């Protein structure tokens, strides 16, 4: 099944933001995997990026993905 | 410190 714990993970939170062409879509890390349980934006570019649930490019950027539909697991 | 939060994030593109 899923898997994320090799050396993957940023120091913490991003910083700017990322562009809503290539992001894909978010998803949370729990259990205990990196820092606080922030959501991580994928894209095309080449690794994941953290971002805590507070910076509006943070919010605005899932809220973007509410409107479409990313597929999402059943 | 510095500023987690700006406006675009890959202005060089190429960056890929």
């Amino acid at each position: 099944g899923p898997a994320s714990v090799p050396t993957t993970c940023c120091f913490n939170l991003a910083n700017r933001k990322i562009p809503l062409q290539r992001l894909e879509s978010y998803r949370r890390i729990t259990s205990g995997k990196c820092p606080q349980k922030a959501v991580i934006f994928k894209t095309k570019l080449a690794k994941d990026i953290c971002a805590d649930p507070k910076k509006k490019w943070v919010q605005d950027s899932m809220k973007y993905l509410d409107q479409k539909s990313p597929t999402p697991k059943p | 410190v510095e500023t987690f939060g700006t406006t675009s994030y890959y202005d060089d593109v190429g960056l890929l």
